[PDB]
């Protein structure tokens, strides 16, 4: 069981933890 | 960004759904499980456990300790049945509060062959034979032994062993019967007559006793969970 | 085929040997952790102290209603097991409740021997969950069931003790539904013994024994006893418990709770 | 054979989500009475009957959670003046954290406690909670005490405890308030919390309750006669 | 050849969804009259005519479902006071489950029965129901009875039944109520249920009805003259 | 999360549509079908069955 | 465009969440870090530091 | 010219025509 | 006929049945 | 630089220009 | 760590920076 993380925005601070 | 289009059925809260949902306490160190004995993997390992039914529900002795046993003796009439009940495991009041009953009131449909097990708890010297019989619906309920020996029946002896086992088969036009009092899908009838009279010697009690059980075989199955009627929140 | 059932030094033979119910299919053992980093060894009285202790003898008359015990509440009176249970902070055990009840060929009746895990009984006063310690742990003398629910009215001196009802079984369930517990039926027609092996069932891996009581034994006469034609007849019932595979941990000073 | 036994599995038996409480919270001018500016609810499942009687087939269990908050509103005057759309703050409080005392304390800053802002009118709130037990399983029906009265005690109240209780405060509270300042027009709100267990593993089955409940114990006072009237030999 | 016969297929013939009922439900101060605080609707398709006359080309059928709930509202006073946005609880009840009796019973806890919370104003509700039959196909036009009167009966009413009916209560009810407490201003609601069959397989065609319907039977009372006036040899 | 953009034609209920829709009763054991005679696969096996017409529609 | 369907739990603001979020000041040249001594990687390197307790709490 | 059908739900009645 | 399950969140309790 | 066109509906008139 | 840019519209002025 896993998941999927796709970074959508160009900025670095916009990403998730 | 992306041209989405809302469909109907949005912003509702359906109760039976399997959506993803955001956790409130992230990064949580869950306590690991251990091998506690007796894990239930399915509701069918509760119905298939053999449990006792209440038989003698007369008005003096219902809701009492002695509603489970049936008084059969030497001075009983031989042409009259000992006990009679239909096979409706949620609407018959003698089978509603059993463990087979308390599971089938949650589910609407049911099917499967279910088995009965009687237990004779008289003295050692008492003998006799008992005819227990089953009859599929459509006719009158059998009254005397002359018309009740035609259906599926088991002549049960009391001398060699002290317990029978009668597997009621699955004869039905429909695939699934219901757990309601209905006349289109009627279960059947169960009756118990004296094959021969109970023979008891002197210095031995004349009034014996009998306990009756119920179970389900390994092909029993239910569907369509719903509410129950064995509770009431008096507010 | 006659069981020469021997655990420790004592020996339980029989005149009839039929079956021996292992509750939930698991024989008892110690803690089995393959991911255990500490290899130090606890205090295990397992070298000769798996013995059969024998409780009091109760008399099953014609109008007697039932009996009930708790475990390991019943073993705090006797044995060296009763001393290890007080000095140690926490420990686990497994039991073999053996109930013998003899009768002749002319008696009838049938007991039913249950073993309810986490057997919470019901109080009598309208104050909810209001039961003292000494009345909730009667010890090896057990307690008896009743016919009707008679709640207490003495308010300045509340009794603070149980009042279970037999066909409600005390908890609130029916009695015909109570066969989903691991059970046995002493039918006086065929057999006269009943042995039930009880594993350690609890949520924790190991838990205290002074405050918590895991299993609860309940003996219900399912059919009333009857001799030939008389109205006074008394046969005895004797219960026998053997603590199997016990272990303890964490010594401290002794604790003597009050039992009024 | 050829019967799907999938409807009766444990993860399918707990698929529906039943209510556990209804919380009043009001928004009026602050009176001298018991002000319902904020309301609190002890987290427990033994408030209703249908979820309680369903979970108590089983002695031990472990399962996740998925709560759901459904919020309604009213007025108290016939042609009452109109009012803007309101914002609710549901707030979780673990055991030991400081409890709010007024409408606006220092503790509503939600600096550690997770809290849910719910604008009225939208889709309902829907959050998940993992297995927050501290043993290896939740324990229905704890048998023992919390404290043991010793012989060396001064008086009775030191060693005093409560039968069949593990902890006084299990799992804390919710603390629902309305974020908007109060008005001369008052709006009565009724939050309903649903609860749907997920990833359910259970152990050690036991028979269900069949007299009506009374308090958070296992005792009983009324309606001690569940089985109805039915003849012995009547089909 | 070169003619698409795809528009006339069975799965394309039942593509539209027609209404089956209109349910009144009101929110007023509780009067001594027949209070429409909650309303119930027996699940059946033979309430309107266009879906009934379309399904009765076919004797047997099996098909899934997709219901859709469209809810409107009104006021009853000219410059009536304003009111907050309302929440409806549609609730399914299988046959045998306890029926609600007041506005707020113990049975609205939806602990087993699936229920749909619909905030007013959003997109309509849209849920699917699988093939819930118990035979291998739904049976339009059941010919026989449910019970057969025997010669050995006491009186007539024991063996009495109803012609062309399989079960008294097919598929239970819906039970729509309004979650918000009542107001001095009352809001009349009219829920419309649509129905769109999916995955349709049918059998045994039969000609359609050509006199107007009358009741849930197959009988007729009025307008027994369908064909109009037209000459014999006139083009 | 993901920058979506609503298009017109959202939140309507068109009657002729083929959208996915959430089931109400999940994990359901459907009764299997059998070979009932005379299956209609298309409306054209009803028109092509030879049927009688009314001809003489005079008023008597 | 794409037939989406809203689930419950939309338009709320849960405080403990890890969603993507649009930046306000894009194209930003971040000051690079240096090796400042004593980096705490976890709260457990604060509890494990040996600290003094108050013992004698009499009222004087 | 084609399209894409991806069944999202586990239940059989939830699918499309 | 099949479907697609993609776990979106990192937490274990967030997943579906 | 390109883009992505994925036809979602079965009907021919439902598609884009 | 990267991201994903998928141009959705046919027009040139519709794209992102």
């Amino acid at each position: 069981i896993n998941y999927t993380t796709i970074n959508y925005y160009k900025d670095s601070a916009s990403n998730a933890a | 960004g992306l041209p989405v289009l809302n469909t109907p059925g949005s912003n509702q809260y359906l109760t039976s759904d399997n959506y993803q949902s955001p956790c409130a306490i992230p990064e949580f160190d869950v306590t690991p499980p251990i091998d506690i004995p007796g894990e239930v993997k399915n509701m069918m390992e509760l119905a298939e456990i053999d449990t006792m039914i209440p038989l003698n529900l007369e008005n003096t002795k219902r809701n009492t300790m002695d509603m489970y046993r049936v008084t059969l003796s030497d001075s009983a009439d031989l042409s009259q049945p000992i006990l009679c009940f239909s096979l409706s495991p949620a609407s018959d009041p003698r089978l509603s509060h059993t463990m087979l009953g308390e599971v089938l009131n949650y589910y609407t449909h049911w099917a499967g062959s279910l088995k009965f097990t009687f237990l004779f708890c008289g003295s050692m010297m008492a003998t006799g034979k008992i005819l227990v019989a089953y009859a599929p619906p459509g006719a009158q309920p059998p009254t005397s032994r002359k018309e009740a020996m035609l259906g599926t029946h088991v002549i049960w002896d009391l001398g060699l062993q002290s317990s029978c086992t009668m597997v009621v088969p699955w004869i039905s036009n429909v695939t699934y019967r219901q757990t309601t009092q209905d006349s289109f899908t009627e279960g059947g009838y169960i009756s118990m007559f004296y094959q021969t009279r109970i023979v008891v010697p002197l210095s031995t009690p004349k009034s014996m006793s009998m306990l009756g059980f119920v179970s389900a075989c390994n092909d029993f199955s239910v569907r369509l969970l719903r509410d129950t009627t064995h509770i009431s929140q008096s507010a | 085929r006659v069981l020469q059932l021997t655990i420790g030094n004592s020996t339980i033979t029989t005149q009839e040997a039929a079956n021996s119910v292992v509750a939930y299919g698991r024989w008892p053992e110690f803690i089995r952790d393959d991911e255990a980093n500490p290899v130090d060894q606890p205090t295990e009285p397992d070298v000769a102290t798996c013995r059969f202790y024998t409780l009091d003898t109760v008399m099953w008359g014609k109008e007697s209603k039932g009996w009930w015990w708790k475990l390991p509440d019943a073993l705090r009176d006797m044995g060296l097991f009763g001393q290890n249970m007080y000095y140690h902070y926490l420990g686990r055990s497994g039991y073999t409740v053996h109930v013998q009840c003899n009768a002749s060929k002319f008696h009838q009746g049938a007991l039913g021997v249950f073993a309810i895990p986490e057997y919470c009984l019901a109080g009598d006063s309208d104050k909810q969950r209001y039961t003292s310690y000494a009345n909730a742990n009667p010890g090896e003398k057990g307690g008896k069931f009743y016919s009707q629910f008679n709640r207490d009215t003495a308010v300045t001196s509340p009794k603070r003790e149980f009042c279970p009802v037999d066909y409600l079984l005390g908890c609130g369930v029916l009695l015909g539904n109570a066969f989903v517990y691991p059970h046995q039926i002493i039918n006086l027609r065929t057999n006269n013994s009943a042995t039930i092996v009880l594993p350690y069932v609890n949520a924790m891996a190991i838990d205290s024994m002074v405050k918590h009581n895991n299993w609860g034994i309940a003996i219900l006469p399912l059919s009333p006893l009857d001799f030939a034609q008389e109205s006074s007849v008394e046969i005895p019932i004797t219960v026998t418990i053997a603590p199997m595979c016990s272990e303890f941990n964490g010594l401290r000073n002794v604790t003597a709770p009050k039992f009024q | 054979q050829r019967r799907s036994r999938s409807e009766s599995t444990i993860e399918s038996f707990f698929a529906r989500g039943a209510c556990v409480a209804i919380i009043e919270v009001d928004n009026e001018e602050p009176t001298t009475r018991a002000q319902k500016l904020f309301a609190m609810w002890r987290i427990t499942y033994k408030d209703t009957v249908q979820l309680r009687r369903k979970l108590e087939f089983f002695t031990y269990s472990r399962f996740d959670m998925e709560l759901t908050f459904v919020v309604t509103a009213n007025f108290t005057n016939t042609n009452n003046g109109h009012a803007l759309n309101q914002v609710y703050q549901i707030m979780y409080i673990p055991p030991g954290a400081p409890t709010p005392k007024s409408w606006d304390d220092y503790t509503w800053q939600t600096s550690s406690n997770p809290s849910i802002f719910y604008t009225y009118g939208a889709a309902p709130a829907r959050i998940s909670v993992p297995y927050v037990g501290l043993a290896n399983a939740y324990s229905h029906f704890y048998d023992g005490f919390a404290k043991v009265p010793l012989k060396t005690d001064a008086n009775d109240q030191i060693g005093d405890s409560l039968y069949s209780a593990m902890t006084v405060d299990d799992f804390g509270v919710l603390a629902i308030r309305v974020v908007n300042d109060h008005n001369p027009t008052k709006v009565t709100s009724k939050v309903r919390i649903y609860m749907k267990p997920k990833h359910v593993r259970v152990w050690c089955p036991r028979p269900p309750r069949a007299v009506p409940y009374y308090g958070p114990g296992v005792d009983y006072k009324d309606n001690l006669n569940p089985l109805s009237e039915k003849g012995l030999t009547t089909y």
